[PDB]
């Protein structure tokens, strides 16, 4: 679900949590979640 | 047939522990699919072997079962416990924690059955019994009958138009053979009933969208029973595959039966002599 | 029930079942002493005199 | 209590596995029962010996 | 290795410069339900809000060093008195040893007993110290000097205990017995009598798994004058009636008054003998108690030397439930 | 020693709930690599009685990690050198640091996950500190005995507190706590009652001795060496023939009485679990939220 | 000393009943699933009522998970033997090592075995489960097509209400004739479909076309077959003796880390979207109808000499009931002869009597009757 | 730490049967490194309410290895949870998965690996679960309190069992019990409507023999029956205590059983892996 | 255990636990005649033995 | 969302309607569903 | 368990009164003894080579 490869570089930090209105989702965990290194896939074997 | 399933193997690990010594407990996970529209295998139960179980007799005792209001005068239905469990096996006999039939010494033949009774008018026609008949009479079941013809008494019963049913203590809703086989009345007993699949509609939650549902559920649904000594009830998680027409049919076979021995004697003979009668075996094992 | 096992048995050897048709007070007397269930016997509203 | 000999024991729930009659009833020619450990004759009043 | 417990906490009752490494600390319950379980629990005739008062009158800090509770008790040796006050560097110290006493005494008075009051924790190795509140860090499982403390003089520690309440017991038993490993045992002594009671403690040491009828020998004398002076100011009636004497004779008598099942109402049940059993005023269980133990862990050795002092020798740290010694 | 739960797929937002009890502890049967969730679940509405006395027939297991395919869980019976884990506390009331945790059912009014696409239902137990949770159980079972005789249904003072906050003990009637806890009561009752009656019928003079110089008296020399004050349980009335209806022996009943005494105090917890050894953390963890733990 | 059987599931006939491929990531994967897709045929009605047009349908069918392990405890005497922690310098020492090793490779020996019979007790417990009896599967592809209205379901459960009680044990009421029982067995192996067509088969006969299913038995009913009414085709078949092999790589991947789920013929999807050794085994063979199929009875080969029940002896459950004091009502009791049972003379006939019990025979003969008094365990309790 | 046990010069005609001792556990009274063979011993059967009353005094340790010189052993709980070990199961009752064991002494004697070269026999202590374990101990507490494949008692200890059990009993009552014990009748009636109430309730009951030959009053309200409630405070009591008092009597139940691969039931005789508590 | 004792049914017809009262019980009559270890073996043999 | 491109081919047909208790998902229609045409994605347009 | 050596025992009784001779009995199924010849045969086990 993370990104692989970030694109584009940002210039100019920021504090986050005063600016939540401008985004549409937002998490913020402290540090090293569970939920990252889940590599669980799905997916059709063989159609006929 | 020539590719009835799909099977994929994992990947093989070995997980350690202590336990004195060394487990070394190995485990591969594997997956499988059905790949054909419509049947791939059947079976044709060929040959037969000695029935596992015993066919005799045992005359189910209640008193191991609870939620029954008592009488009140406590000298009365301690007489009862005093008569009824004296000489009656599976008699729950008080020893330590479960208050369970005790551990019999010594077995004839297979695991003894159980025996059930319900109440019946005299006045009940014979001929229902020749054939395969339903315990109840109203012979709802599921498979000819749509939803509500199980405790409908406005209707007739579908298996003997002449009648609306042949024992009203034993079909309405409420009724009292119902108050004692029934699925969610809370009145069960450690003790297999027979007869505990013919008074349930709480399969109602689980309505049949095919006939071959039923089909292939039958032939391969766990088993509800016990392997010890007994026909005790089993936890329904571990089970075992069995194969019952019953469940698809809701129907039973009367065995070689008849109101007097000296009527099943080797020349057989009349079927029907005087108040005294013999019901012919007709069911599934002939030989 | 303060009553031998016949009375419990069978339906007319108890002595709280009264006769349809009595001459004295013979039966009566001694119906009230089985209080084990709690008999009563209305004779016009008295209970008898 | 009542005493075993004179009401009748039974026909076929006397051979069942409780009754209190098969642990005395091992001889065609012989009974075996309880009684007062005493001599016999005895006094008149039952000794609860 | 060990595992170890952090607790941030006011510098009141334990206090981590003053003392080294290597003493067990006690985690004090918060006191806004003591007080009011007081209010249901102080038995009757006595007062139901002493409590309440002798809390107000000390005034989170949550630990307590066992060699700072030690000095508010009964016994105690004078010199860790002087130790406590003029080794503490804090405030006023003096006074608040005086009012925690007061509050243990006042908390024996109104049966909510201090063992219902004080979890035990293990041995504090470090610290880190603002003005005036600090955060202790002690052993929680596994052997004391598997820890790591920041002294750099003596990075392993021992347990430390004052000699003065060490009490042994098999050596005091006479069990015949030949030293090797011993159990670890912190006990309390209750005493009740009105305005005139006191609390005693000890560390009592020994193989023995079970302390039940060893303490209820050793502390004869407490549980004996605890028993007979426990019931006093509650009104106990006048001599007994002789209905209370419980009839035995009629059970099995075959000829009896006897009663249809089901009816205690108004149909006649006058007949049957009256019996009440009236219990008002004598020794419940919470009367004769006089003592309360919790198992602290195993030891090999108990050495003394120097204040008095008992350096303990391979303490495994292994605490217990608490228990209670009352018959 | 981790298990594995296969988890029959089923939908998205019902896994979403089963990913949020990430902490809670559930009972196994036997400790196998391998396990259906068909096998770890219990009807949410059922008898409290019977329910404590399954849980010593398990094992203690906490659910880790969870994902759509499966769920792992850790034993906490068996285990080596005690490892750390963590923990979601689930009682009434938080648990301060530094003290013991128990397992009992959801005595109070109860909450459990409805997996309405699976069709099953599950019970996670209470997390409760040693002594409020021996005082909770005498809490409600003592409030229902007071309701029993019909006397003042109310006192205003079947509260608990717990590190200040004022607890309100849910109104006793809320799910079914009239009808699954009904036999915890009266199992409790009257194993009280039986031993007092046994032990009056053993010592009928108790009662009758000195409000404050015989009972004292009398338990002192008892708790001391064996004078005893003779037989003080009189010799009892000897008994019946054993086939009268109204036989009564005693000592059977007092043998009983031990018997079934000694098993229901055993069925009970009141044996530590576990031991909260929370460390870099709010010292104090509120009701919902997760605690470092170390098995006992 | 003794030796020890091994055996490789591939040489078995029961491989020809699946498709076996590795799957070396199946650790990782959620619920995999398969797609169909079919279109049935249609025939032009005519006349008033309006044609219709072809049908088209999909569906899917998810997979299910099991596993196997086995135990493979070593002791801790022999552990200090191995690692050479206890091991001492001595001449007897080095025996004793010698003697645990080798125990170690005898262990591991059988224990890496049982990975191959375990795949030969999962088939046989799957399809075991899979396939409804033939008794309820005949009529009901008899009647396909029909299944609209209710007259004709009913039509169709009194004739399996029938076909349960009278074609449900061959070969053991049968023994008289013989082409009942091939016909028994013909309409056993046509009743079913086959399903998709795969090129990594290619069981073949030792001469010419392929196989098509298996025949699996008890070692009893085999034997009762081979020698009155089948007759054996061959003795060796050439057979497959590789897997397949489904691997995530260099498309898959791509799509499993970034989107969420990865496609089989990853490859061949993207070729076309963009432009871009038969072994030899003893097998014994038999011709049925008008097919060839495996003929087996694995209970030596595999299963013998262990601790596990053989699947194929499985359990039919019946249910009885005997109605217990009935009176028939009065124009129905007759005697069917004038000389009838009479009693002895001088004492009145108990034949004329409501009977109070009812007789029949035991499991093995022995009659045993149950008799009102009986009942007592019911119709004495409250709950009446 | 693992106890060493020396060994005295045997003859072989009781080392080979003190080998197949391998998973049975003795009682040792000091937990030093190093203790022989004499010490660790009991005498012959006798008086199993004794013997049952001094293991609670002792620390039991199981044995593993039984060298030509020398034993090893395990001190069962000290300091330890997890170490699984395992241990032969030596009673009657075949002990199954899941439930805990308890330590009891032997009953008939006849258990007794009577060494005659070292002059001495060793009585190990059968394993019960701990279901029955509380009741044997019940039937012989209570066949102590009668006296005022069976022994007799010996007047001596018994008493101290007797007085034991009627402290624990004396305790419960309470002016809060009272209350309870004022609903008897109130309880009977209640166990009539329903099944479950009336199934609570035993045969023997010993209580409605009561609540159906005395009649007994209100209670007398309490002093200051305002500010606090007693039943609350009875119960609670009464939970305390019985959580203690099977114990008491018998042993806390010492390790509980623990099998990953094997059949779930092991029968008499033949060894089971375990963890401690 | 299942061959003196009379709690447990008759392992071949468990309606009742014996089929004669006079042949079952230890000691009973027909058992002194024919068991091993009372000792009235005389010389002819004995087909019951 | 039809497949692409079948694996195999499905050997023999048979009234499929009457075996739908074998299949867990499914549907059926008429002929010629406008819904499988028109197939649009989602994509994420670049990540920071 | 005792489920399985119930069944087996109750066949072994009917096992012996119906095959302890052959080839007098049945002279008219001439296949019938081949049969039994051949389950005799089969029936032992290999020793070691």
């Amino acid at each position: 679900r993370p990104a692989i490869l970030p694109s584009g570089q940002i210039l100019s930090n920021i504090e986050v949590h005063s600016h939540r209105a401008l985004f549409d989702i937002f998490k913020r965990f402290r540090s090293d979640d569970n939920n990252l290194y889940g590599a669980e896939f799905d997916a059709l074997l063989g159609t006929y | 047939e020539k590719a009835s399933e799909s099977y994929f193997m994992g990947q093989m690990q070995v997980a350690r522990t202590e336990s004195g010594g060394l487990h070394l407990q190995l485990t591969q996970p594997r997956a499988n699919v059905d790949l054909g529209v419509g049947f791939t295998a059947a079976y044709a139960a060929a040959a037969l072997r000695a029935p596992v179980t015993d066919m005799g007799n045992l005359p189910q005792n209640l008193f191991a079962t609870r939620g029954a209001p008592p009488m009140l005068d406590a000298d009365a239905d301690d007489y009862l416990r005093r008569t009824v469990n004296a000489g009656n096996r599976l008699a729950p006999v008080p020893v330590f924690g479960q208050m369970l039939p005790q551990v019999p010494a010594g077995l004839a033949r297979g695991q003894q059955s159980v025996c059930e009774f319900i109440a019946t008018p005299v006045s009940v026609d014979l001929a229902y019994f020749r054939r395969a008949c339903n315990p109840r009479g109203r012979a709802a079941g599921e498979v000819h009958g749509e939803e509500g013809l199980m405790f409908d008494h406005s209707h007739a019963d579908p298996a003997h138009p002449h009648r609306a049913t042949a024992n009203p203590w034993a079909s309405q809703r409420h009724s009292y053979a119902d108050r004692l086989y029934n699925g969610q009345y809370n009145m069960s007993g450690p003790a297999y009933s027979p007869c505990f699949k013919f008074f349930t509609p709480a399969e109602a939650v689980a309505k049949s969208r095919g006939l071959a549902r039923l089909i292939a559920d039958t032939g391969a649904a766990a088993s509800p029973t016990s392997n010890g000594e007994y026909q005790f009830k089993r936890p329904v998680g571990a089970g075992e595959l069995v194969e019952d027409p019953c469940a698809l049919f809701q129907e039973a076979y009367p065995p070689l039966c008849a109101s007097d021995s000296a009527l099943l004697r080797t020349p057989l003979g009349a079927e029907e002599h005087f108040a005294q009668y013999l019901i012919r075996d007709e069911s599934p094992l002939k030989g | 029930g303060n009553q031998p096992q016949e009375e419990l048995n069978h339906a007319l050897a108890d002595a709280t079942l009264l006769p349809p048709l009595i001459w004295d007070c013979d039966p009566i007397l001694y119906r009230d002493g089985l209080a084990e269930r709690l008999p009563e016997l209305r004779v016009n509203g008295a209970h008898f005199q | 209590v009542r005493p075993r000999w004179a009401a009748p024991a039974a026909a076929d729930q006397l051979l069942a596995p409780g009754n209190a009659d098969l642990r005395l009833e091992l001889h065609p020619a012989f009974d075996f029962f309880v009684a007062p450990e005493v001599d016999v004759p005895g006094p008149f009043a039952v000794p609860q010996v | 290795r060990a595992r170890l417990i952090r607790q941030v906490t006011l510098a009141d009752f334990c206090e981590p410069q003053a003392e080294r490494p290597g003493l067990v600390v006690l985690a004090l319950r918060h006191p806004a339900d003591l007080a009011g379980a007081a209010y249901a629990a102080t038995p009757p005739g006595k007062n139901h809000r002493d409590l309440e008062e002798a809390w107000l009158a000390l005034d989170r800090a949550s630990v307590v060093s066992l060699n700072f509770l030690v000095a508010a008790a009964e016994n105690a040796d004078d010199a860790l008195r002087a130790h406590v006050t003029t080794n503490y560097r804090d405030r006023r110290t003096a006074a608040r040893l005086e009012r925690f006493a007061t509050v243990l005494r006042a908390m024996i008075r109104s049966h909510v007993f201090p063992h219902r009051a004080l979890h035990v924790l293990g041995g504090l190795l470090g610290h880190v110290t603002q003005d005036r509140l600090a955060s202790v860090t002690c052993v929680a499982r596994g052997d004391q000097e598997a820890a790591r403390t920041n002294d750099m003089a003596a990075r392993r520690s021992q347990v430390h205990v004052p000699a003065c309440a060490l009490m042994d017991v098999d050596r005091e038993l006479r069990l015949g017995g030949d030293d090797g490993l011993r159990f670890a045992y912190l006990v309390f002594v209750y005493t009740q009598r009105h305005r005139r009671e006191a609390l005693r403690v000890h560390v009592a040491v020994s193989r023995l798994p079970e302390l039940g009828d060893a303490l209820s020998f050793l502390l004869a004398g407490t549980r004996v004058d605890n028993a007979i002076h426990g019931t006093d100011e509650a009104d106990a009636p006048a001599a007994p009636a002789a209905a209370a004497a419980f009839p035995a004779y009629l059970f099995n008598d075959p000829r009896s008054a006897r009663c249809p099942t089901g009816r205690l109402n108004t149909p006649a049940a006058e007949a049957l003998p009256v019996w009440a059993p009236d219990m008002r005023g004598r020794a419940t269980r919470n009367s004769c108690m006089y003592a309360a133990y919790v198992r602290l862990g195993t030891v090999e050795r108990v050495v003394r030397r120097a204040l008095p002092l008992a350096h303990m020798e391979r303490f495994t740290w292994d605490v217990g439930a608490w228990e209670e010694c009352f018959f | 020693m981790e298990v594995d739960i296969a988890l029959p797929t089923l939908s998205p937002g019902d896994l979403s709930a089963l990913q949020r009890c990430e902490g809670r502890v559930v009972f196994l049967e036997t400790l196998r690599r391998h396990a259906t969730l068909r096998e770890v679940a219990l009807p949410c509405g059922g008898d409290v009685l019977a329910a404590m006395a399954a849980y010593r027939r398990r094992f203690a297991a906490v659910i880790t990690r969870v994902t759509p395919h499966r769920m792992l869980a850790t034993p906490l019976g068996v285990g080596g050198r005690g490892q750390s884990l963590v923990l979601q506390n689930t009682g009434p009331f938080d648990l301060t640091n530094g003290d013991h945790v128990c397992l009992v059912p959801p005595l109070l009014g109860d909450e459990c996950l409805r997996l309405t696409s699976a069709n099953l239902e599950l019970r996670f137990p209470m997390t409760l500190p040693l002594a409020q949770a021996r005082e909770l159980t005498a809490r409600v079972v003592a409030r229902a005995a007071e309701t029993l005789r019909g006397g003042a249904p109310a006192r205003g003072a079947d509260v608990v507190f717990s590190n200040g906050r004022r607890y309100q003990l849910p109104p006793p009637h809320r799910d079914n706590a009239e009808a699954a806890t009904r036999s915890l009561v009266l199992n409790m009752i009257f194993l009280l009652n039986e031993g007092a009656v046994i032990l009056l019928s053993l010592i009928p003079n108790l009662l009758t001795l000195g409000a404050q110089d015989g009972y004292a008296n009398a338990v002192i020399q008892l708790g001391s060496a064996t004078r005893e004050l003779g037989q003080l349980v009189r010799q009892p009335p000897p008994p019946l023939p054993q086939d009268h209806a109204r036989r009564f022996c005693v000592f059977e009943a007092l043998e009983a009485w031990i018997a079934s005494a000694s098993r229901l105090g055993d069925t009970l917890g009141t044996r530590p679990v576990a031991r909260v050894c929370i460390f870099d953390g709010p010292p104090t963890v509120p009701p919902g939220e997760k605690a470092a733990v170390v098995e006992v | 000393c003794s030796t020890l059987s091994l055996v490789r599931f591939l040489e078995l006939g029961l491989s020809v009943a699946c498709v076996c491929t590795k799957f070396p990531e199946l650790s990782y994967v959620a619920e995999g699933t398969i797609q169909f897709e079919v279109q049935q045929p249609m025939i032009a009605r005519d006349g008033p009522h309006p044609a219709d047009q072809p049908v088209h349908n999909y569906m899917i069918k998810r997979l299910d998970r099991r596993s196997l392990n086995a135990a493979f405890s070593i002791a801790v005497e022999a552990l200090g033997l191995i690692s050479g922690e206890n091991l001492d310098g001595t001449h007897i020492s080095s025996a004793m090592r010698l003697r645990a090793i080798q125990q170690l490779a005898r262990n591991v020996q059988a224990v890496l075995d049982s990975f191959e019979r375990g795949t030969a007790d999962q088939m046989l417990r799957v399809l075991m489960e899979k396939a409804p009896p033939l008794s309820l599967l005949a009529p009901f592809t008899l009647y396909e097509g029909r299944l609209a209205d209710r007259v004709a379901c009913a039509a169709l459960v009194s004739e399996l209400k029938r076909r349960v009680r009278d074609d449900t044990f061959f070969l053991t009421k049968h023994e008289r004739n013989k082409d009942a029982v091939l016909d028994r067995l013909s309409d056993l192996v046509n009743c079913t479909a086959p399903s998709v067509a795969v090129a990594r088969m290619t069981h073949a006969d030792t001469q010419g076309r392929p196989v098509d299913g298996v025949l699996v038995t008890t070692a009893g009913v085999r034997q009762r077959l081979l020698h009155h009414v089948l007759t054996l085709a061959d003795t060796h078949a050439d057979v497959p003796v590789t897997y397949g092999e489904m691997v995530i790589a260099n498309t898959n991947l791509v799509t499993a880390l970034v989107m969420g789920k990865a496609v089989s013929n990853m490859d061949d999807v993207a070729r076309y979207l963009l432009g871009g050794g038969s072994a030899r085994v003893r097998a014994d063979l038999v011709v049925v109808g008008d097919r060839l199929v495996f003929l087996e009875a694995l209970e030596k080969r595999v299963y013998q000499a262990t601790q596990v029940p053989y699947p194929l002896v499985g359990n039919l459950d019946v249910t009885f009931v005997m109605p217990l004091g009935v009176f028939k009502p009065a124009a129905d009791r007759y005697a069917r002869h004038a000389g009838s049972f009479a009693p002895t003379p001088g004492l009145p006939d108990p034949r004329t009597h409501p009977p109070r019990a009812v007789h029949f025979f035991n499991k093995d003969g022995v009659p045993c009757h149950v008799t009102f008094e009986h009942a007592m365990g019911t119709l004495c309790h409250p709950s009446f």
